[PDB]
């Protein structure tokens, strides 16, 4: 009976509400971060269409600045709300400040944000698990993983929505230094990671990617098509 | 029949608010009954003023209060409460006389002070007031005037009304002698309240266990008999 | 059960309940007595000294409310002492706002309709001290306001506040306080309060007085020590 | 139902068309039909009805019939009885009914 | 739904906010007004019976005006009415002093029904439980729309509030004819509510107001007596 | 109350009783006296004129008569002359007095543990939290 | 029963469950012993400390030059209140430039404490205060439980196993007036050193002693500080 | 009794602190060791993946120059608190032009600790341990979601903190060096650990007077270990 | 019914309790009758809580006394790993380690088995807290 | 159950109220908007069309939002009014300060915005009411966008809410029409859908409601279709009913 609120402890210590909240999470697409030397990224899957709706108004990548892109799990209504804060908020520091925003400040505040919507009650938490990537730390990629608790985490490589256990396991023992020494060997890391699709379908997997000082690029169905060929060609050294 | 009665704001599923409801079941609880009559010129409220203690300061135990030079008022009900609504009264009268240039007709003074008591009806944040009130006034191009606002704000002009314990037989008395058609003088009027309070209780009315209010065409100004008129009154009933 | 537990909820009989169990709180209080002199009121209060180490004269009961007003609280104490502070801040902005003296009367219907105030939102509970108010005025007489927790409040020649409100009433029923100077009062309130107060329940007890009339001057001060103690002795002769 | 214990769950739709017009023909074959009673008629004034309400058209066709001494069952008996058997409840009331626009 | 009947901001698991429904339960046991809309302009009804003679059948008058061209019948809790209506003419005066041309009734119920829906948006606050028929007869053209609790206005032609309201329709659909004139409309209005008046229909018992081209009023009671007269 | 089942044989041992009580009237040397701690189960026939009709209702103890309560049961153990039984009342509240008694018992036996003869007022405290199972535990967060 | 979850709910015997049970929150903490004599106002702290290696808590707070406190209850709240009366004294002094009284002080907090018992959004401080404080009026020593009342002592004896300290003092009360600095501590320490359990004696760690004189302000004696007090206290008979 | 911070037991307790000082002993390990040369803090990193960065996991933190901080329990609430204390002993520095005091500091975390139910929220599910040294010497101060502020020569906190710190009353003494309570601290640390401490299990930090600088350990924490 | 037979078996009991002494077990008291509760026939009641960490440590000793465990395992480690345990789940925790050290074939249960075992004795059927809704805590 | 407030996170991670509002939306009138290039259409039916009820607006489910925007509603009356109010008030407020129309898409998104804040912050009733968007901007020209009640919203080339959902939604892609979608085939088919997912058949003019946006001259009319046309759209939809039965 100590789920029925957000800020009253179970008899163990536990915010039941927020342990709920990453269950929403664990329900949306696979969504995989991996950050190279010169261009980070991250990857979407389950597109999963509905044949009749254009895809334009599904857009589950956004990129926070010019700088950093943010790649969202969980419940959309949430995430479209979320980012148009992060959005306004990497603006609005570079007007207080002229540096523009680093990708650690940002997921600082977007965990900022989500946090001070946990912390008291009449307020439902964000329930997007959003995962940070961008180049703008102005030397060094760096790939961040939020929570709708409200923590932060700094990955080299991560996972998450439906399938970040199977994504996230068949990616430590993956990922390596020789595998991220190469940029288009960075991206064909991820179409393998993320080939792991609920159905493997090859044809549902969306991988943008963002180089130093560079822009951020969506894949078209062409070059994704030739890299997951690609991928497929190179994983044809099985027989 | 209790209903989701336990919250004023919640209807029950009949469409009935059982919360007001209660309120009038309140109103019974001061053990007292007052009626008005309206005579030709006059209108007459009486009340039942049992003092039980000898150690009361008799003075103060009036049920009767004056709102405004013009306008009498009685309270039947929880004498806290009867209390508070006779204080709000003064200052809506005053308001009103102080914003229009004029004595509030004693018609709006129950309106407003209905109109109050309808919106604690509405926003669960008082509890309603459980005392009904009387307003007795010479009302020029009307004559005079009987008003008597409920608890969940419904006030109407009443030719003759009482609101006590003993309303059903009060009312049924006095709609027993409003019909046979008589010239109500100012002596009729007085006389008819008293015989109204006297039979349904069964009482003999000794001068001191009633407060008889007298307003009249000839003089607008709201006056409490005297325990010796009382008295000259009653002798006069009886013969 | 399910009318009782908030404030603002009208039980299907028509009353607030929780008004009045707070009034049958103050069933649970130290008796308190209030009888107004033909020139004067007078207050008498018996205070239960709940053990020996409470310093003679602690938690007292018997407040100033203005120069010339009274309380005697009966009830629980830390309610009645917040009653006593949101009248003198009464008393204080009405004798700025007015010029003058705020009459017994309106300062009781003012202090009246704060603690009916209380008994009207569920965010709140009623006032568990019900206390009685004396004053003397050569413009005003002696007027003497009992204000229950429900927020009634009409004045009594002579009351009495807590356990034994009917025991006694009785005992100041037998007195024609209506005549009887309270320079001769304040032995019969004295002599009262001994009455009650059964010794074998409740064990010790002290006892304060005060009065407010020409003796006084129009003030509300405690009566003079000297005068207590004959009081005292004159209740103590009375145990025959 | 799970498999195993109720294998096949088959399911009983309300008839269609050419199943009301079906069932309006097994409980009336007994009935004493005159000519141009057209049972497909009947039918199409009956949508979704269930399909034991079909023969209570034809119980009140022919109750129709037995308070006037006949033996025999004319089209107008039946579309009489048609708004009788398959009768209907209303929100009567606006109210309620716009709260959904 | 069994438990979701109280909250007004909570929907019940079949999408039914329950508690707007039981007010509308409170407007559907009401005193019966009834309104039609005649070519000529609009009538408006409703039965004033007091539950005993010692009222002044005069004191509350329930067909009432908003501004020159709008006026107002109900069916539901009376007190609630009056916060209704002082919302309204207010509003329709805000109106006034913004625009300077009198509200066409098409906004005024536009104004008046969303007065109506913001007290059934948060918990605390009880939907008024009077559904309300405004007349009026603007732009020459007559009209006739009921603001609900619910807070949904509708473009009625000839309805009835109140108890016996199924039977009042069915009344009407009978003997209203798109083509009436507004004499003979009240006959129509004072008959729809006679099919549920249990009584004398007395010219101190049944209130009526005519919305036609030059403005809403009141009828007096002799002009009903006139009109009663002779409907019987 | 009531209710072939087999509780057939103790119903004719109720209205025996039944019986007999209405059986003689007043004025004997038969006064009877019957006591329960369930009255709300009794039959309404057990209470109703001429039987146990004017009933003696025992309340659970106010304070004052705990204090008092907490001494009869502790008069035959060498309790110390300073135990400030009143102040023991204040911390025993909702305590019937039989648990009332279970202080005084459990009072005596936590001087045993600790080896002591005369009951200290520490001892009846740790008994007024024993008595209801309770695990008195210095929490940290008081200071 | 279902009435004891808000302070705002009356009891059918007419009672406020939840002042009753912050009443407790004080028998939680360690007890104080408080006392004044006819010159000084001295109130003694049996400190605690959490684990063997940890350093011992303190009881006896510093309100001002002439108005100290002890705590018997509820961390976060004595610390509330302890600053509330801070901030009282500070306006007070720097208002009125003088020294506010002890009985304006505690009046002032029992009605800061009384808010909290009758509107419902927060709870009763369970925090217990001993008031000890030099005023124009002679030393005084104040105590206000949770439930907002506070009693005129001559001493009283707050805290875990308190009964056995009040048990000594109204026991040896009425010398306490004609009491030297030295003689009036050694008694309140002998009241402490009652309610310590059988095995546990006064240490230099785990007793605070205040002290509050006519020419003396507010010192808070601890650590070797106390042993100037604690040398010479007598042995417990045993 | 036990839905809010505002609920009273009838045994007196405040039944949500608890349960948010419960909340501690789902954290991780921390051990602290206050020696006059200084003060020892190490904590097991327990890291989740390998893929994350042993930076992002924040266990010890430096408040400042002087002060380092211990954390365990909830991440977000310990940050909410963290930049609570760095804003403020830089405050305390800003409006007074010296460093504050550890007991200064941890004075000013709890402030905001006192304040989940004192505000006209849930106690903060985390307990620190603040380590520094100030003018009267070395000094650690731990604190718990409760708001008491209490100094431990050696604390730890955490899970197994029962387990530690009884390991912890025997091998601590004041006499310790820098160097002794190191080696102490870590082999407390390895015993009470679920993993085989190793150099990236566990991260150290020490704070000297003479050597404010260095608030943390990199790449020697290795060499420390290997000499266990 | 039949059921106040067994009832009226209680009250033969009430009656019969109230040199014998008397002993119960109960893991659920609250379904007993108050009056059978009270201070003058159960006189005393001991409550048998979870065991705390020194306790625990303890369990574990008396179930691992004759189990073939090798000399080193970190018991009081064992304890903290089980929060809220019973005292029979932690034998269950040393009756699973075994099975570990017999599922593959070593003689030895090393300490790496138990914490594998507290995986699913303890924490396998404990809660749902899992990484994802775990990595909230540090 | 966890389906007491709409900021309640249920065990699964599901805010029930939000599924129990969109699912809400099943109660309501029927609205679809069909594939067309230079054209977009809503047709959408009245529920209520009781006799005594004077037809004063002729829109009572189809509002225009801007000069070149429309959108329907499928729900709570209350609700749709003041979201409809909502609505154009912030495509107004576009206008006013960048003096350029509001691009449809954001009007959608902050429209969605409004209607996902109540379904985070507690004590304010999930908005029950989505609705279709047609328009046309100088960015993507005309475009289809389908409102939810949980805020979720989504461009669409052809799609129906309300009453029957799932039966109009299946047949809009059963002769679903990419490319060749004149305005021409969108009335036929949007009437055509209308025939079977309105049970009532005949379709009866005055019971359905067809409202189209063209862009002509780049002018952007929005026209609400009068009964006149609907019975020809009908009768054209009737005629070419009867030829395909030839088949038997």
């Amino acid at each position: 009976s100590y789920d029925r609120a957000i800020t009253v402890f179970s008899p163990d210590g536990h915010l039941f509400q927020v342990e709920y909240a990453q269950e929403a999470v664990k329900k949306g697409s696979t969504a995989v971060g991996v950050r190279g030397r010169d261009i980070v990224v991250l990857g979407v899957e389950k597109k999963s269409v509905a044949k009749l709706q254009d895809e334009r108004t599904v857009r589950k990548i956004c990129a926070l600045d010019d700088n950093v892109c943010m790649a969202f799990a969980g419940l959309t209504a949430d995430a479209r709300i979320v980012i148009n804060r992060a959005r306004v908020e990497c603006q609005s520091h570079r007007l207080t400040v002229e540096d523009p925003v680093t990708v650690e400040y940002i997921t600082r505040y977007i965990a900022s944000l989500k946090q001070r919507y946990t912390q008291s009650n009449g307020r439902r938490p964000f329930g997007i698990s959003a995962l940070i990537v961008g180049f703008d730390f102005d030397g060094t990629p760096r790939l961040y993983q939020t929570d709708p608790s409200g923590t932060y985490h700094a990955w080299k490589a991560n996972a998450i929505g439906r399938g970040a256990k199977s994504v996230r396991e068949f990616l430590e023992k993956n990922y390596t230094d020789e595998a991220i020494e190469t940029d288009d060997l960075t991206i064909k890391l991820v179409i393998k990671a993320l080939l792991e699709v609920v159905q493997s379908g090859g044809k549902n997997i969306e991988l943008a990617v963002m180089r130093r000082d560079q822009s951020l690029k969506i894949l078209n169905p062409e070059e994704i098509e030739k890299y997951v060929a690609e991928i497929e060609k190179e994983k044809e050294e099985n027989e | 029949s209790a209903g989701f009665d336990r919250h004023i704001t919640i209807f029950s599923p009949e469409g009935r608010l059982y919360q007001v409801e209660y309120a009038f079941k309140a109103i019974n609880q001061g053990g007292l009954t007052s009626v008005a009559v309206r005579g030709k010129d006059c209108a007459v409220i009486v009340t039942q003023k049992k003092v039980p203690d000898k150690l009361l300061d008799s003075s103060t135990v009036t049920h009767l209060f004056k709102i405004t030079e013009n306008i009498g008022c009685v309270m039947t009900g929880m004498t806290a409460d009867s209390r508070s609504q006779v204080q709000r009264a003064r200052y809506e009268a005053a308001n009103w006389k102080y914003k229009y240039g004029y004595e509030i007709p004693v018609d709006m003074l129950c309106k407003r002070i209905a109109d109050i008591s309808q919106v604690y009806t509405q926003n669960a944040e008082m509890r309603p007031l459980g005392c009904c009130m009387i307003l007795i006034g010479i009302d020029e191009e009307q004559g005079p005037q009987v008003y008597k606002c409920d608890p969940a704000g419904y006030y109407c002009g009443f030719k003759a009304t009482a609101a006590g314990v003993k309303q059903t037989e009060s009312t049924s008395f006095l709609e027993k002698k409003v019909k046979k058609k008589f010239d109500w003088t100012f002596e009729q009027t007085v006389e008819t309240a008293i015989t109204c309070l006297s039979t349904v209780l069964s009482i003999d009315f000794k001068p001191s266990e009633i407060e008889v209010g007298v307003v009249t065409v000839e003089n607008p100004k709201f006056r409490i008999l005297t325990e010796a008129e009382i008295d000259a009154h009653l002798v006069a009933l009886a013969e | 059960t399910g009318y009782d537990l908030s404030a603002s909820t009208f039980s299907p009989d028509g009353r607030v309940f929780q008004v009045e169990y707070a009034m049958k709180a103050v069933e649970n209080s130290s008796t308190a007595i209030g009888i107004r002199c033909k020139d004067g009121v007078v207050f008498g209060v018996e205070k239960l000294v709940l053990s020996k180490l409470y310093e003679e004269g602690s938690n007292k009961r018997l407040f100033n409310v203005d120069r010339h007003v009274g309380m005697a609280v009966a009830g629980l104490l830390a309610d009645a002492r917040s009653l006593a502070d949101i009248a003198r801040e009464e008393a204080s902005n009405f004798r700025s706002n007015f010029g003058y003296n705020i009459p017994l009367k309106h300062l009781a219907d003012r202090v009246a309709m704060y603690v009916h105030a209380y008994t009207l939102y569920s965010a709140v509970r009623p006032f568990g001290c019900s206390f009685m108010l004396g004053s003397y005025s050569v413009n005003d007489g002696a007027q003497l306001y009992m204000i229950d927790p429900s927020g009634v409040s009409y004045g009594y020649w002579g009351c009495a506040i807590g356990k034994a409100r009917q025991a006694a009433k009785t005992e100041i029923e037998k007195l024609q306080m209506k005549e009887m100077t309270c320079r001769d009062i304040v032995k019969e309130v004295a002599k009262i309060i001994y009455i009650v107060h059964d010794e074998v329940k409740d064990k010790a007890f002290e006892l304060e007085l005060s009065w407010v009339g020409e003796l006084t001057n129009g003030r509300h001060e405690i009566v003079p020590k000297d005068i207590r103690e004959e009081a005292e002795k004159y209740a103590k002769e009375s145990l025959k | 139902l799970r498999p195993g214990r109720i294998d096949r769950k088959i399911e009983f739709p309300p008839p269609n068309e050419e199943a009301r017009l079906d069932i309006l023909k097994i409980h009336s074959r007994k009935m004493n039909l005159t000519r141009g009673i057209n049972l497909r008629k009947i039918a199409e004034l009956m949508p979704g009805a269930s399909g034991a309400e079909v023969k209570g058209v034809c119980t009140e066709a022919g109750m129709y019939a037995l308070r006037e001494r006949r033996v025999h069952v004319t089209q107008e008996d039946f579309e009489m009885a048609v708004a009788k058997v398959m009768q209907k409840d209303s929100e009567k009331n606006m109210s309620i009914k716009k709260l959904w626009k | 739904e069994r438990g979701y009947s109280f909250s007004l901001t909570t929907f019940s698991p079949s999408g039914k906010l329950v508690q707007i429904e039981y007010a509308l339960a409170a407007v559907a046991g009401g005193a019966p007004s009834v309104g039609i809309k005649a070519a000529n302009g609009v009538v408006l009804a409703t039965e004033k019976k007091q539950k005993s003679i010692l009222y002044d059948e005069r004191s509350v008058h329930k067909v009432e005006p908003i501004t020159k061209h709008i006026g107002l019948v109900y069916s539901g809790m009376g007190p609630d009415y009056r916060v209704l209506v002082h919302r309204a003419r207010k509003l329709a005066q805000q109106y006034y002093l913004v625009y300077q041309e009198p509200i066409p009734t098409a906004q005024l119920v536009q104004r008046v029904a969303s007065v109506m829906q913001e007290y059934t948006q948060s918990g605390g606050v009880r939907p008024f439980g009077v559904s309300l028929l405004i007349c009026g007869w603007n732009e020459g053209r007559p009209y006739l729309f009921q603001s609900d609790p619910s807070g949904a206005y509708f473009a009625w032609k000839a309805t009835a509030m109140g108890k016996n309201y199924v039977n009042g329709k069915t009344f009407l659909e009978k003997r209203y004819n798109e083509d009436l004139e507004l004499e003979d409309a009240i006959h129509t209005a004072i008959l729809t509510l006679k099919e549920s008046f249990e009584g004398q229909m007395t010219e101190d018992n049944i209130e009526v107001g005519i919305c036609n081209e030059a403005g809403f009023r009141r009828l007096t009671p002799t002009e009903v007596k006139d009109y009663l007269a002779a409907i019987a | 109350k009531r209710f072939k089942a087999g509780d057939r044989e103790v119903q004719r041992t109720m209205l025996e009783l039944l019986n007999q009580l209405d059986g003689f009237q007043p004025n004997t040397q038969v006064k009877v006296i019957a006591a329960t701690n369930r009255v709300d189960i009794l039959d309404p026939a057990l209470l109703r004129s001429g039987r146990l009709d004017r009933k003696i209702e025992f309340p659970m103890p106010n304070e004052e008569a705990r204090a008092r309560i907490m001494q009869i049961h502790s008069r035959k153990m060498n309790v110390s002359p300073d135990v400030n039984y009143e102040e023991l009342a204040r911390c025993t509240d909702d305590f019937n007095g039989a648990q009332c008694k279970a202080v005084c018992v459990e009072a005596g036996m936590i001087a045993l543990r600790r080896g002591a003869t005369e009951l200290t007022h520490e001892d009846y405290m740790e008994g007024i939290l024993e008595v209801q199972a309770k695990k008195k535990a210095n929490l940290q967060y008081y200071a | 029963n279902q009435y004891d979850n808000d302070v705002t709910v009356w009891s059918p015997q007419g009672r406020i469950h939840q002042i009753e049970y912050a009443m407790e929150a004080v028998k939680q903490g360690s007890a104080t012993v408080g006392l004044k004599s006819k010159t000084h106002a001295v109130l003694v702290a049996l400190k605690r400390a959490q684990s063997e290696l940890a350093a011992h808590q303190k009881k006896i707070l510093h309100v001002d030059n002439h108005i100290g406190i002890s705590i018997a209850g509820l961390t976060a709240d004595a610390r509330l209140l302890c600053n509330f009366m801070r901030q009282e004294c500070l306006d007070s002094r720097f208002v009125f430039d003088r020294p506010l009284p002890v009985s304006r002080l505690v009046s002032l907090i029992g009605s800061k404490t009384q808010i909290p018992t009758q509107r419902y959004g927060r709870r009763p401080y369970g925090v217990g205060l001993l008031i000890a404080g030099y005023d124009d009026m002679g030393p005084h020593i104040f105590q206000t439980c949770p439930s907002a009342n506070y009693f005129d002592c001559r001493a009283m004896s707050i805290g875990a196993r308190s009964q056995s300290a009040r048990t000594y003092l109204e026991r040896h009360m009425s010398e306490f007036m004609e009491c030297n600095l030295n003689e009036l501590v050694k008694h309140g320490l002998r009241a402490l050193r009652e309610t310590l359990p059988a095995e546990q004696d006064l240490t230099t760690k785990n007793v605070s002693i205040g002290i509050v004189g006519k020419d003396l302000e507010f010192t808070i004696y601890d650590d070797d500080d106390v042993s100037p007090f604690l040398e010479g206290l007598e042995e417990r008979p045993q | 009794y036990d839905r809010g911070v505002n609920t009273f037991s009838p045994e007196g307790r405040l039944f949500q602190v608890e349960y948010a000082i419960e909340a501690i002993k789902l954290g991780s390990t921390a051990i602290g060791i206050q020696t006059s040369e200084g003060v020892c803090l190490a904590v097991e990193k327990r890291i989740t993946s390998p893929l994350m960065e042993p930076s992002s996991i924040e266990k010890i933190v430096e408040i400042d120059a002087h002060i380092g901080c211990a954390m365990s329990g909830l991440i977000k609430d310990a940050k909410t608190l963290i930049d609570k204390a760095r804003v403020e002993t830089q405050n305390h520095w800003f409006t007074y032009n010296e460093t504050m005091t550890v007991e200064s500091v941890t004075q000013a975390v709890s402030n905001l600790a006192l304040q989940f139910g004192e505000e006209d929220s849930r106690p903060f599910g985390v307990a620190l341990l603040f380590g520094g040294v100030d003018e009267k010497g070395p000094q650690l101060f731990h604190m718990d979601p409760s708001g008491t502020f209490v100094q431990c020569d050696a604390r730890a906190i955490g899970s197994a903190s029962e387990g530690a710190q009884s390991s912890l009353q025997e091998v601590y003494h004041k006499s310790m060096t820098l160097k002794e309570a190191i080696k102490s601290s870590l082999i407390i640390l390895k015993q009470v650990m679920e993993e085989k401490l190793n150099a990236t299990n566990i991260e150290l930090a020490t704070v000297q007077p003479g050597q404010n600088f260095h608030m943390f350990t990199k790449e020697e924490l290795e060499e420390v270990i290997k000499d266990i | 019914g039949g059921d106040n037979e067994v009832q009226r078996t209680m009250l033969e009991l009430i009656n019969q309790l109230d040199n014998i002494k008397v002993l119960m077990a109960t893991n659920r008291p609250d379904t007993l009758d108050p009056a059978l509760m009270r201070p003058g026939r159960l006189d005393r009641k001991i409550e048998f809580s979870l065991p705390d960490l020194e306790g625990r440590t303890h369990i574990f000793k008396i179930h691992a006394r004759s189990m073939s465990v090798e000399r080193d395992i970190r018991f009081e480690l064992l304890a903290r790993l089980c929060p809220n345990s019973t005292g029979a789940e932690i034998r269950s925790v040393c009756t699973e380690a075994g099975m570990f050290a017999i599922r593959a074939r070593r003689k030895i249960a090393t300490e790496k088995d138990f914490l594998e075992a507290v995986n699913k004795v303890i924490k396998s059927y404990a809660k749902f807290s899992a990484t994802p809704r775990y990595m909230t805590y540090n | 159950r966890y389906d007491s407030r709409t900021t309640i996170f249920s065990p699964e991670g599901r805010l029930y109220q939000v599924e129990y509002a969109m699912e809400a939306i099943g109660h309501a009138g029927t609205c679809l908007g069909i594939l067309a290039n230079d054209g977009v259409l809503l047709a959408a039916e009245r529920r209520n069309i009781h006799k005594l009820l004077d037809e004063v607006f002729f829109s009572e489910k189809i509002y225009k939002l801007n000069e070149d925007m429309a959108c329907s509603v499928a729900g709570i009356t209350s609700d749709a009014n003041v979201l409809t109010n909502e609505l154009r008030l912030i495509a107004q407020r576009y206008l006013l300060q960048y003096q350029e129309p509001i691009p449809c898409e954001q009007l959608v998104t902050a429209l969605c915005d409004i209607k996902q804040a109540y379904t985070q912050f507690g004590g304010k009733r999930p908005f029950g009411v989505s609705l279709l968007y047609i328009g046309w901007d100088k960015h993507y020209g005309f475009q289809l966008y389908q409102s939810d009640p949980s805020g979720n919203y989504g461009g669409w080339k052809a799609t129906c809410i309300g009453n029957n959902s799932a039966a109009a939604v299946s047949m809009l892609k059963q002769d679903y029409k990419e490319g060749e979608m004149t305005l021409k085939s969108a009335l036929a088919l949007a009437i055509k859908v209308l025939n079977k997912t309105m049970d009532v058949s005949k379709l009866s003019a005055e019971k359905v409601e067809i409202a189209t946006l063209t862009r002509e001259n780049g002018k952007t009319v929005i026209r609400v279709l009068k009964q006149k046309e609907v019975e020809q759209l009908i009768k054209k939809h009737e005629e070419e009913e009867a030829k395909a039965e030839r088949e038997k």
